[PDB]
RNA sequence: UUCUUCUAA
RNA sequence: GAGGGCGCUUACCACUUUGUGAUUCAUGACUGGGGUGAAGUCGUAACAAGGUAACCGUAGGGGAACCUGCGGUUGGAUCA
RNA sequence: GGCGUAAAGCGCACGCAGGCGGUUUGUUAAGUCAGAUGUGAAAUCCCCGGGCUCAACCUGGGAACUGCAUCUGAUACUGGCAAGCUUGAGUCUCGUAGAGGGGGGUAGAAUUCCAGGUGUAGCGGUGAAAUGCGUAGAGAUCUGGAGGAAUACCGGUGGCGAAGGCGGCCCCCUGGACGAAGACUGACGCUCAGGUGCGAAAGCGUGGGGAGCAAACAGGAUUAGAUACCCUGGUAGUCCACGCCGUAAACGAUGUCGACUUGGAGGUUGUGCCCUUGAGGCGUGGCUUCCGGAGCUAACGCGUUAAGUCGACCGCCUGGGGA
RNA sequence: UUAGCUAGUAGGUGGGGUAACGGCUCACCUAGGCGACGAUCCCUAGCUGGUCUGAGAGGAUGACCAGCCACACUGGAACU
RNA sequence: GGGAGAAGGCACGCUGAUAUGUAGGUGAGGUCCCUCGCGGAUGGAGCUGAAAUCAGUCGAAGAUACCAGCUGGCUGCAACUGUUUAUUAAAAACACAGCACUGUGCAAACACGAAAGUGGACGUAUACGGUGUGACGCCUGCCCGGUGCCGGAAGGUUAAU
C-alpha cells in the first residue's frame, strides 16, 4: 500500500463477467427447442420443474426453465428467452 | 588476523597525521591486508557452514567499506587504486 | 534511520500529552524553530527554550488545560515520502478553522489563515488541533 | 490387552 | 534539327505459387482428476488424551480413508 | 483498507538499479508559490436573464473550461552547487564472554562383535503370549580384543550465530558481539525489484564406512478384518568425502532501521564509585525472561524487545471449493 | 505464461527527389539504433469536446451535436 | 554435442570496365648499416595472381560433358564404431564400455604340463580369474519348500584299519 509500489503497480480493479453469457449482452434471443422434459431441483425443495433444452441463435446449446403451469411446447419449436437463474 | 605493528604500519603509511585513524585509504588497506592474509584461509577452508558469518562477512565487510571510498574523491580515488592494485 | 526531525518532533510533541509531561526537550533545528515560533503565538504550547551550542536542543513547555491537554489533534500533511504543495485556495480548514494548519510559503511559516490574507501558497507541512 | 457404526423433514 | 508517337527492354509492384514454421479455434477413440448427490458398499482417519495426541516437510508402503520412517511445530492432555 | 491467529511479511542474509535522506552557511531558483499574457472552438453543464399560455424546449449575458505555453517575481521548504560541523555512520586502543566457525587429534562409559574362563537350563519379550534364542552350553558371569556412533554429570524459562543452527577435552586457523577511556573520520545513511549467497530433516549422485537404530520388508501376535498400533527380526537410510536438490508449523504463524512513551520482578554479560568494614551499598552499559499501567485490539492479547505513538523502504492480501 | 528488437536499420558524406525539410531516395562510409520509464509481439479499438454515474475522488462511456481521422465491391496503381 | 548437407531457395557462361593485373604473393637493380655475410634494413622494377562489382553479350539451357546425396513422416529391435557362418544367412547373433556376483594373500586363484617347469606376472586385492547382464535414464518386488553353494559339529550313519 506503499505509494511506491502503488506508482509500480496500480490498483487492479477486479473484472467481474456476466452470468448470463450466451445472450452476449442483449435483452432476449431467439432459440430452437431440442429436448422438453422435467428435472427434479435439488434437497431442499422436490418438484418436477418443466424445463426445455434450448439450441440458440449463436448455436449454443442451453437449459431454461418453463414458467408458470402448464404449456404448450414442442421439439422444433421457437422460444425466446429472458435470462434469470433458477435457484 | 592482522597484528597491531602491521595495522600500524598502514596507518603510518598513508598518514595525514601519523595518528589520524579515520582515512578510509588506511581502513581499505586494513581489511586489504586482512583478508589477504585469509586468503590462504578461505582457499584452504571452502564451503564451512558459517564461511559468510566469518568468511563472507568479509566478503561484504570489505566490499561495502570500498563503497564509499568509491564515491569519494576523484583526484585521490585515481591515486589510491593505483597504489592500491584495485581492479576497478 | 532518521528520515524526519520533524515528524520526529511532532510525535514527541504527540506522546507527551498522553505522558503528561511538562517539558518535552530534543535537538533543535533551523526549521523546528520557525514551527515552535508558531505554535506559542497561536497558543498550543506555553514555553520553548532553544539552548546549546555545539548542537542546539530545542526545550518546549506543554500547555495543559483543566488538567488535561490543549493539543487535541497533531498530524504531518507533507510527508518525506510524500510532499505536499497546495496553492493559497487549496489552503485547509483544520477542525473548520478551529485549529490550525501550518504552511510554509516563500514568506517563512505562518498559519493557513495568515497565508489566506498572505494570499500566497505554499508547502502544507502538519495540521494542529 | 481388546473394542465399530446410527440414513433421509 | 530537336522533340513526340508507337514498340522495345529495364526498374518497382498487385494478382498468384511454392515450401517450411508459428499461433489460435474446432474436433478426437481413449484417458486424468475435479465438483456435486434427501437411499448404496467398504472401513472409521480427524473433532475429547477421538480411544496409536495432532500437523508440517520429505521418503516408502498400502482397496480406501491412510500407515510408517526422519526432522520440526503446539495451533496437544496428564502430574504425593 | 489490511497482513500474531479471520486471505495476507519472502526461510533468512547480502546488494545494484531504485526510492529515501543529519546538521549549518552561501549560492542557484529547478521543484514549489504568486502575478501577468496567450490559448484552452462552439455546443453542453453551472449562474443570472429572456422567449414560446407554462413546462420540456429555444435563447441573451456571465462564470467555468480544473490545463498548457510564455514573461515577471518570490525564497521558507525540497532539490542543484559549493563550503563547514559531529550527534548519525565508520576506524584506531585495551579488554570481555561465549555449544560462533573450519582443520587435526585425543579421551571415557556404553553398545555390538570376536575369543576364552566359570557355570546350567532356560533366555528373551507381552496385557497375555508367540515368533526368536538356548544343552551344538545360551543367558548370566569374568577376562581379552575389535569396530562404529554419540559425547552422562555439568546444563540452566543458559550461551552464540541473521536464521537454518551449534554441546567431551586439546591444538591450529578463523569470525562476530559488547564494554571502557580516548583519538579520528566528516553524513560516509536507510531500505532494496531484479540479482547473489546461506539454508533443517528426508531425498539424489559417485565414492567410503556401517556399532546402534531403523522406512520398506519378514515372522509373531492382535482383531470381524489388521497391508496398523505390539513383539522378534531386518535393508536402504542414519556416519564420512565431494557435489545436486532448495523445500520445513524454516513460527515469535509478528519484514527491515529509526525516534517517543507508566512500571515491577528476574537471568546473563560488562564497567565506575563507596571502606569489599563477608557473599555489601550507590551507579552506569549490553542482552534476555516473566508480570503488567496507559494505550491498542473483533476479542484473545500485546504491552519500552509494542500487536502503543510515529517515521522510511520492501514483500503480500482481496468469499470458499476448484488450486 | 510477449525480453530481446533493428541492416536503409541508426548516423554521416555525396548525388537524386519533393511545394517544403529529412534513407524522402541512392551511393559510399560508420556501427550504430532501440528496449525493463515495456522495446518487441499478441489481443481489442476511430479519437476528443462530451455523455452516464458518483458528495467528491473517481468509474464507465463516445448513438444523436461538434472537432479531427479513416474508408468507398476487393486488391492495386497513377492520372488530372 | 547434435539432429542438419534437415528441409527449402538464389547465384553460376563469355566480353569489357573497375584495375589495359585489382586484392594479394614474390621480388630485383638502387640506398644505408655491416662484427661485411651462404648479411641486415630500405627499396621497389619485374613476374605471378584471386575474389567481387558494374555494363555488355550467346544459347532452349553456362555446377552444360565426365564427375557427383532422392528426400519426408511413424514404429519394431539393437545404444553406438565394430565381429561372423572362406563357398546359399550380416543380422535383433557376437563383441563392447558399463553393472553385479564369486574366487584369490603370491610359491595366489587358475591353466598347460605324469613331471620338472611355464603362463598368470617381473603384476600383489584401485590386482587377477570366472560367470551373468550389456551404454544411458528410471528402476529392479516376493518365495531357501526344492536343487546347488556356504557355514555348523552335538548326535545317527560309516571306509580302509
Amino acid at each position: 500500500a506503499t505509494v511506491n509500489q502503488l506508482v509500480r503497480k496500480p490498483r487492479a480493479r477486479k473484472v467481474a463477467k456476466s452470468n448470463v453469457p450466451a445472450l452476449e449482452a442483449c435483452p432476449q434471443k431467439r432459440g430452437v427447442c431440442t429436448r422438453v422434459y422435467t428435472t427434479t431441483p435439488k434437497k431442499p425443495n422436490s418438484a418436477l420443474r418443466k424445463v426445455c433444452r434450448v439450441r440458440l441463435t449463436n448455436g449454443f446449446e442451453v437449459t431454461s426453465y418453463i414458467g408458470g403451469e402448464g404449456h404448450n411446447l414442442q421439439e422444433h419449436s421457437v422460444i425466446l428467452i429472458r435470462g434469470g437463474r433458477v435457484k | 588476523s592482522l597484528s597491531t605493528e602491521a595495522t600500524a604500519k598502514i596507518v603510518s603509511e598513508f598518514g595525514r597525521d601519523a595518528n589520524d585513524t579515520g582515512s578510509t585509504e588506511v581502513q581499505v588497506a586494513l581489511l586489504t591486508a586482512q583478508i589477504n592474509h585469509l586468503q590462504g584461509h578461505f582457499a584452504e577452508h571452502k564451503k564451512d557452514h558459517h564461511s559468510r558469518r566469518g568468511l563472507l562477512r568479509m566478503v561484504s565487510q570489505r566490499r561495502k567499506l570500498l563503497d564509499y571510498l568509491k564515491r569519494k574523491d576523484v583526484a585521490r580515488y585515481t591515486q589510491l587504486i593505483e597504489r592500491l592494485g584495485l581492479r576497478r | 534511520s532518521m528520515q524526519d526531525p520533524i515528524a520526529d518532533m511532532l510525535t514527541r510533541i504527540r506522546n507527551g500529552q498522553a505522558a503528561n509531561k511538562a517539558a518535552v526537550t530534543m535537538p533543535s533545528s533551523k526549521l523546528k524553530v520557525a514551527i515552535a515560533n508558531v505554535l506559542k503565538e497561536e497558543g498550543f504550547i506555553e514555553d520553548f527554550k532553544v539552548e546549546g551550542d555545539t548542537k542546539p536542543e530545542l526545550e518546549l513547555t506543554l500547555k495543559y488545560f483543566q488538567g488535561k491537554a490543549v493539543v487535541e489533534s497533531i498530524q504531518r500533511v507533507s510527508r518525506p515520502g510524500l510532499r505536499i504543495y497546495k496553492r493559497k485556495d487549496e489552503l485547509p480548514k483544520v477542525m473548520a478553522g478551529l485549529g490550525i494548519a501550518v504552511v510554509s510559503t516563500s514568506k517563512g511559516v505562518m498559519t493557513d489563515r495568515a497565508a489566506r490574507q498572505a494570499g500566497l501558497g505554499g508547502e502544507i507541512i502538519c495540521y494542529v488541533a
